[PDB]
């Protein structure tokens, strides 16, 4: 789930 | 106990502020409003009309001669008709996620949740939200594409080869019923928020804080619909049931993407869509 939590930053 | 007996619902003034706050994010966050999309579709606009794709001749004239802001991946332009069209859809989906995620930050106390919870919420939410927003771009005839520049017929899409012919009909089926509710961008703003904040999402560590926000938003939405659509009673109810149909579209969507993963080596799913579909239903 790496790309998502990038965008949540 | 006088404090304890404040089991009552928050004041409307606070909710309307929440409604307005959400709306602004929505306007800022997204490229195409329903209000805008409707202008084009009903023809009430001096904006350049959109190019109608109803067959191959139309499609080829579009690809060849018409200028489009949204295009099929350049690499993918070599491909079969049914692949290209869909690859272009796939690309616009990628952007929608970014836009949607930006919007979710705006929701009061989204970031104040656990990121394992908070990332899960988006994983399941986005497609439900995409299908909800797509319906603003649809009618019974077809769908607006590339920021209103093209319009592509429902029947053309059904004339494509299996399994792509049947791909979009269930969205059309939904979009005509959803659009019958006659919602607008100010209603949609809150409703999108309601979709994301669900305690039914699988693998959620802290349901209680989420359920509390959703309750906040359901209260906000209920009032917004009361204020905005006096004619239709139980619109709140009727609207909440559409969440069912959204789910069903999304599950069927993934189940057809299984076929695509097995059926063609040359349809390549984007790394992000792949991430979201990985371990999903
Ligand atoms: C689009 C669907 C298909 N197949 C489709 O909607 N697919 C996905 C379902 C769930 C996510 C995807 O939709 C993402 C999306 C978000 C916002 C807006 C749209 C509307 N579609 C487009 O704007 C669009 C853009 C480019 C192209 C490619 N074409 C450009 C014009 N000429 C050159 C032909 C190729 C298509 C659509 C989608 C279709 C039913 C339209 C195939």
């Amino acid at each position: 789930h790496k790309i998502l939590h990038r965008l949540l930053q | 106990i006088s404090s304890d007996i404040d089991q009552l619902n928050p004041e409307s003034a606070d909710l309307r502020a929440l409604a307005k706050h959400l709306y602004d994010s929505y306007i800022k966050s997204f490229p195409l409003t329903k209000a805008k999309a409707r202008a084009i579709l009903t023809g009430k606009t001096t904006d350049k009309s959109p190019f109608v794709i109803y067959d191959m001749n139309s499609l080829m004239m579009g690809e060849d001669k018409i200028k489009f802001k949204h295009i099929t991946p350049l690499q993918e332009q070599s491909k079969e008709v049914a692949i290209r069209i869909f690859q272009g859809c796939q690309f616009r989906s990628v952007e929608a996620v970014q836009e949607i995620t930006e919007y979710a930050k705006s929701i009061p106390g989204f970031v104040n949740l656990d990121l394992n919870d908070q990332v899960t919420l988006l994983k399941y939410g986005v497609h439900e939200i995409i299908y909800t927003m797509l319906a603003s771009l649809m009618n019974k005839d077809g769908v607006l594409i590339s920021e209103g520049q093209g319009f592509m017929t429902r029947e053309f899409l059904k004339s494509l080869r299996k399994p792509f012919g049947d791909f979009m009909e269930p969205k059309f089926e939904f979009a005509v019923k959803f659009n019958a509710l006659e919602l607008d961008d100010s209603d949609l703003a809150i409703f999108i928020a309601v979709i994301i904040l669900s305690g039914d999402r699988p693998g959620l560590l802290n349901v209680k804080p989420i359920e509390d926000i959703q309750d906040n938003l359901l209260q906000a939405l209920e009032l917004q619909l009361k204020l905005n659509h006096p004619e239709s009673s139980q619109l709140f109810a009727k609207l909440l049931q559409k969440m069912t149909d959204l789910r069903q579209i999304v599950t069927e969507h993934v189940q057809l993407l299984q076929v695509i993963k097995k059926t063609e080596t040359d349809m390549s799913l984007h790394p992000l869509l792949q991430e979201i579909y990985k371990d999903l239903y």
